[PDB]
């Protein structure tokens, strides 16, 4: 009926925008930790380091979104 | 240091010929100053010149 051509097409917007954010901050954020290394070798490690720190807090909000897209995609429709 | 280049004043290219600056005075009265340096100077440019390669001053 009416509900899943609908909630299907929520979820999929929903993980659409993820995807764009969670791509493009992570590109911004690994290109210049990659001129970083390429800066200074020898550093590869604690850059790596940082790097991570940063990547964590980049794709939380995209990744509730993700999950409560396939939740509305597997548990509501 | 933690980075380099390659500028061609660092590396040790082909030795083809020899450039020598040399320092000298302009007034005599110096004792064996001038004449000892440019012996020197001629021994090592001896040296250069037998393997061929020319020397510029």
């Amino acid at each position: 009926n009416l509900n899943m051509d609908l909630l299907y097409m929520a979820a999929a917007v929903m993980m659409g925008l993820a995807a764009i954010g969670a791509a493009i901050g992570i590109g911004i954020l690994g290109g210049k930790f990659l001129e970083g290394a390429a800066r200074q070798p020898d550093l590869i490690p604690l850059l790596r380091t940082q790097f991570f720190i940063v990547m964590g807090l980049v794709d939380a909000i995209p990744m509730i979104a993700v999950g409560l897209g396939l939740y509305v995609m597997f548990a509501v429709a | 240091g933690n980075l380099e280049y390659k500028h061609p004043y660092l590396e040790d290219r082909d030795v083809k010929r020899v450039g020598y600056l040399v320092v000298s005075t302009d007034r005599g009265l110096a004792g064996g100053l001038n004449i000892n340096l440019f012996k020197k100077l001629l021994a090592e440019m001896k040296t250069w010149t037998d393997k061929g390669v020319q020397a510029d001053l």
